[PDB]
RNA sequence: UGAAACUCAAAGGAAUUGACGGGGGCCCGCACAAGCGGUGGAGCAUGUGGUUUAAUUCGAAGCAACGCGAAGAACCUUACCAGGCCUUGACAUGCUAGGGAACCCGGGUGAAAGCCUGGGGUGCCCCGCGAGGGGAGCCCUAGCACAGGUGCUGCAUGGCCGUCGUCAGCUCGUGCCGUGAGGUGUUGGGUUAAGUCCCGCAACGAGCGCAACCCCCGCCGUUAGUUGCCAGCGGUUCGGCCGGGCACUCUAACGGGACUGCCCGCGAAAGCGGGAGGAAGGAGGGGACGACGUCUGGUCAGCAUGGCCCUUACGGCCUGGGCGACACACGUGCUACAAUGCCCACUACAAAGCGAUGCCACCCGGCAACGGGGAGCUAAUCGCAAAAAGGUGGGCCCAGUUCGGAUUGGGGUCUGCAACCCGACCCCAUGAAGCCGGAAUCGCUAGUAAUCGCGGAUCAGCCAUGCCGCGGUGAAUACGUU
RNA sequence: UAGCGCCGGCCAACUCCGUGCCAGCAGCCGCGGUAAUACGGAGGGCGCGAGCGUUACCCGGAUUCACUGGGCGUAAAGGG
């Protein structure tokens, strides 16, 4: 219902006396282009199979994201324990500027510019990770001052 | 590595003799060869409407000729042409009684030669092996059914190397007698040549 | 020599020792039953494929 | 027909079938709550809830986790007299809250 | 303390699945052990290596190639070789042209194929009374399209098959676990032939496997009475031959019957042990059946097929040869080395199976094989049939023997046009090595091994000691898992 | 006047013949041992255009000397 796109379908493998099988990775994102986001990663023995069960993963796992005209509020580092990923924001006319996987979250993200990069590891597969987790990090003026009260 | 004929394997049961009569130390061997050259110019002439099972009857001089398929409207024409002009062409070459008979087929996706028949020619039209495979089992089962599996082998895509493409949904004991599982065989030809289909419809039972 | 082959198989213009069988499909020189007048090989699938009146699946 | 052979397994699966349903088998939508005895104990129960957002309330003793309580029961669990209770006037109220408040069910002997 | 040139596309950490270990634990299979017989020695048969040849066609290669394709190589077969001959063909479809119908018969020729070639002949369609011709089939001959290829690639491939292995395994859906490959489930306790079943359990359940449903063999009942039966009476050329009956035998369909069901013990259960009853018990015996997958296994020579290559020839025909060669090496086999035996006479007890120009009863002739006559039988009716080992009687007396029957000579029958190369059998004579076999090695756990015959596929006959199946007599031994 | 680079992957652009570990390609991984989208020619395609490619060197990527902005149990690294 949302929109769809797969960041890649990978074939692992596995050894047992007389052969190898493998199984199939297939990492998905899913969203709107409106702030609803979610990432999704399947695996199984056939590549059909495979991006349709991330598809289901995919709109389980969620995240609303504070969009302030197609950006992000505040710049955010989150490191997922092997990569690192950077998040700025950028004005109107300044496009979605990243690596391949970002890109596909920023972009049914619904966000629309935007400075990033990839320090650290790169595996496809932990930079997404990492992105999900730092938009689930992402906090509008309202949310600080929220907490920030307690009244 | 094995794997016998599950026909065969079910001939004291399930499965009848699709030529059925009867002969003797002298007649057996050419009311066969005949009527084997029966079955060969019928899968020619008259495949092209969904020419699964071919049964047959003889004794002395009585020849039954049912042949079922999935379009008989191909076999008999507008009224009483196609049907004929066969007994007529048939018989023409046979010094017998012939009776080109017609049954229909309620349901080919319930018919392992059927099935196979039809992705035996995807792949001679070039399409998505895996896919379609895949797709004709899908529907076998979507038709109710209590079992199917259909599987390829050769050159999958028009690789060098050789293959085989696994395929298959709902319990299909193969192993076991009462079972019923309509059998299918088909060939296909492309230009890097031949390919095997084989398909398999598990559905009555006791 | 194997279209020729089978053709020859039928004719026998001389005498009748040079008479030999030959299977009715595969066309095979040996292992074919007085019979079936077919090979061992080809009676084995038409066996298997029902075509074969009577002829039967055999275990004791 | 069914051989006296298949009746045996056959009726013999429906007693354990019943043996681990027969308390669950009335549930057919799925949970608005769950209470619990021990939360450590029956822990894995508490995760399978809480992930599915369900909320969670359980009698607990010291050797119990507070903070993935949504709504706790301090007290003694290891012990009849506290848990039955409990279970007591937190059904009674159940009850209550719908319809008919009667008499606790035998348990006192039981007790002993 | 501490470089460089040069050179590599890696070096490397941790973890994962699997294979391997002169690591371990639990467990199994004639795996070893126990035990019986046997190959390796000899002769011959058969396949293979090698060499030889004009050619000795090709394939198969440790287990899983080697009596394997070949369930029948004198010519056929035949893919090889030499020589003779055709070169739109031995077979397909098509287009077209000239002559003849179709069809049948012959002669010269040659090794046969093939080539030269006389005769008979004149049907069916159209026009016409005829003539004459034109049209169909069919053949000669011309041409084109095209045939044909057991020529090559099984490392292009379908199909089929071998194999590990009848091993108990392989895996899927959802959930959960892990960043992930992946894990769980499938593991763990008990149980079994078994992922058999119980029990437990972050899994719950499902699928291909195992079992069960199908065939044979064991006990018994139903239906059927041209097999068997005086069981029972009567007649008897005293033979179940005639009457008579189906009971029993048997023939063949169908059904009963066993399920740890019952008793007793242990056990949470599953199950295990022992007892009865029972023809039969803990899967009663034998079959069919062989998972995901493994081996670039096997096979393009069964057939099919991508590509390639040939095209008066890499195609086709005949005659002859070869596949059967022999200084040699191995694999499977047969017959033996003799007294638990060889011979000869005479007498008895099967099964499954096959057979109407096939099985051939009986007579005749012959030492014989075999031939001549000849009845029956499409066959639970007649026939191949004598089963053989067994049983009783006689002979030999320890020897290369009356053991053993190889080799060679001589004479003969039968198949098939033809038995030089190359058949099978008969009779006489000839009578070989071999006195139980080095290092090494195979089979089998009970109606089994050993042993003894009978049949069948193939096929004119047969190089069958081979294969597939059948019954007869009928053991030994398994303390144990190092 | 229209030219040049490329069309296995990075990397936008696919077929056919030839060829046969040779002729050759090459920036990295690799490609060619009779059937190559990787050699070479052709047809077609992508890119740029009075240019297009190559070689050379500088900064980039390289948070690979890390001030911004890294590390040192086992990966290179705690001094006995
Ligand atoms: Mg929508
Ligand atoms: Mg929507
Ligand atoms: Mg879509
Ligand atoms: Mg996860
Ligand atoms: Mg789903
Ligand atoms: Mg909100
Ligand atoms: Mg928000
Ligand atoms: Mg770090
Ligand atoms: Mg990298
Ligand atoms: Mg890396
Ligand atoms: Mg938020
Ligand atoms: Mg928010
Ligand atoms: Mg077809
Ligand atoms: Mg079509
Ligand atoms: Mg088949
Ligand atoms: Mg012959
Ligand atoms: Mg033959
Ligand atoms: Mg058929
Ligand atoms: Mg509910
Ligand atoms: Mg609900
Ligand atoms: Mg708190
Ligand atoms: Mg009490
Ligand atoms: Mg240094
Ligand atoms: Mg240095
Ligand atoms: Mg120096
Ligand atoms: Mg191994
Ligand atoms: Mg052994
Ligand atoms: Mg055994
Ligand atoms: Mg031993
Ligand atoms: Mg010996
Ligand atoms: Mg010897
Ligand atoms: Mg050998
Ligand atoms: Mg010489
Ligand atoms: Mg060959
Ligand atoms: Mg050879
Ligand atoms: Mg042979
Ligand atoms: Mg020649
Ligand atoms: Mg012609
Ligand atoms: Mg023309
Ligand atoms: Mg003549
Ligand atoms: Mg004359
Ligand atoms: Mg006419
Ligand atoms: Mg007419
Ligand atoms: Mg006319
Ligand atoms: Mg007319
Ligand atoms: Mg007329
Ligand atoms: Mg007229
Ligand atoms: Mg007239
Ligand atoms: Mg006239
Ligand atoms: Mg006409
Ligand atoms: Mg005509
Ligand atoms: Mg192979
Ligand atoms: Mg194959
Ligand atoms: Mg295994
Ligand atoms: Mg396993
Ligand atoms: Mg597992
Ligand atoms: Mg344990
Ligand atoms: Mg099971
Ligand atoms: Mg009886
Ligand atoms: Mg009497
Ligand atoms: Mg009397
Ligand atoms: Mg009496
Ligand atoms: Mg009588
Ligand atoms: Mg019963
Ligand atoms: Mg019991
Ligand atoms: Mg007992
Ligand atoms: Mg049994
Ligand atoms: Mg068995
Ligand atoms: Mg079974
Ligand atoms: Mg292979
Ligand atoms: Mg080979
Ligand atoms: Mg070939
Ligand atoms: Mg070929
Ligand atoms: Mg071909
Ligand atoms: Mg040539
Ligand atoms: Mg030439
Ligand atoms: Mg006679
Ligand atoms: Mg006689
Ligand atoms: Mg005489
Ligand atoms: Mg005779
Ligand atoms: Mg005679
Ligand atoms: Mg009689
Ligand atoms: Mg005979
Ligand atoms: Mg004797
Ligand atoms: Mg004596
Ligand atoms: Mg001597
Ligand atoms: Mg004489
Ligand atoms: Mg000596
Ligand atoms: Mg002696
Ligand atoms: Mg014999
Ligand atoms: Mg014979
Ligand atoms: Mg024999
Ligand atoms: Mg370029
Ligand atoms: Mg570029
Ligand atoms: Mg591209
Ligand atoms: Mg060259
Ligand atoms: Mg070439
Ligand atoms: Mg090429
Ligand atoms: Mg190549
Ligand atoms: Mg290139
Ligand atoms: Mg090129
Ligand atoms: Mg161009
Ligand atoms: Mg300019
Ligand atoms: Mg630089
Ligand atoms: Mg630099
Ligand atoms: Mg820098
Ligand atoms: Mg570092
Ligand atoms: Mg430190
Ligand atoms: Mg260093
Ligand atoms: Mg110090
Ligand atoms: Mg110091
Ligand atoms: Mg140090
Ligand atoms: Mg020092
Ligand atoms: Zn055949």
């Amino acid at each position: 219902d949302f929109e769809e796109k797969m960041i890649l379908i990978r074939r692992t493998a596995r050894m047992q006396a007389g052969g190898r099988r493998f199984r199939f990775g297939a990492l998905v994102v899913v969203g709107d282009r409106q702030g609803r986001v979610g990432l999704g990663f399947g695996k199984a023995p056939e590549v059909p199979l495979a991006v349709q069960k991330a598809g289901y993963y995919a709109r389980r796992n969620m995240v609303e994201v504070p969009l302030q005209n197609g950006t992000i509020p505040h710049e955010i580092e989150v490191e997922f324990g092997a990569s690192k990923i950077v998040l700025k924001p950028a004005a109107p006319g300044t496009g979605v500027i990243a690596g391949a996987v970002p890109r596909a979250i920023l972009e049914l993200a619904g966000v629309t510019d935007i400075l990033t990069k990839e320090l650290g590891s790169r595996n496809p597969i932990n930079i997404a990770y990492a992105t999900m987790e730092a938009l689930r990090q992402l906090r509008t003026k309202a949310d600080v001052e929220r907490l920030r009260k307690g009244e | 590595g094995n794997k016998i004929h599950p026909i065969g394997f079910r001939l004291g049961i399930t499965r009848d003799w699709e030529s059925r009569w009867y002969a003797g130390k002298k007649q057996y061997r050419h009311l066969l060869l005949e009527d084997q050259r029966i079955r060969g110019l019928l899968e020619k002439e008259l495949y092209s409407a969904g020419l699964a099972r071919v049964d047959i009857e003889r004794a002395a001089d009585n020849v039954a000729v049912t042949v079922h398929v999935a379009k008989p409207g191909v076999v008999i024409g507008r009224g009483g042409e196609r049907i004929r002009v066969l007994r007529e062409e048939l018989a023409k070459l046979t010094g017998k009684n012939v009776a080109l008979n017609v049954q229909e087929v309620q349901n080919p996706n319930l018919s392992a030669p059927l099935v196979a028949q039809r992705v035996a020619e995807q792949i001679e039209r070039r399409f998505a092996v895996r896919r379609a495979i895949k797709q004709a089992v899908q529907r076998v089962m979507e038709s109710g059914a209590k079992g199917a599996k259909v599987i390829v082998s050769g050159r999958i895509g028009g690789a060098e190397q050789a293959r085989t493409e696994w395929a298959a949904q709902g319990r299909v004991p193969l192993h076991t007698l009462r079972a019923n599982i309509d059998y299918g065989f088909a060939l296909a030809r492309t230009t890097y040549g031949v390919l095997g289909v084989k398909a398999y419809i598990f559905l009555g039972e006791v | 020599a194997r279209k020729a082959l089978i053709e020859k198989a039928k004719r026998t213009p001389k005498f009748k020792v040079r008479a030999y069988t030959r299977c009715v499909r595969c066309g095979r020189a040996r292992s074919v039953y007085r019979f079936f007048g077919l090979c061992r090989i080809c009676l084995r699938e038409l066996a298997h494929k029902g075509q074969l009146p009577g002829v039967r699946k055999a275990s004791w | 027909e069914r051989p006296k052979k298949e009746q045996v397994r056959l009726k013999h699966e429906l007693e354990r079938l019943q043996k681990y349903l027969s308390g669950f088998r009335l549930l057919k939508r799925l949970p608005d709550a769950i209470f619990v005895v021990d939360p450590t104990k029956e822990a894995i129960a508490v995760r399978e809830a809480r992930k599915l957002f369900i909320p969670v309330i359980a009698l607990a003793d010291t050797d119990s986790d507070p903070d993935l309580v949504d709504y706790i029961i301090p007290g003694n669990d290891d012990a009849i007299r506290s848990i039955q209770l409990i279970l007591s006037r937190a059904v009674d109220l159940i009850i209550q809250a719908r319809g008919g408040v009667v008499e606790p069910s035998p348990s006192y002997a039981l007790v002993q």
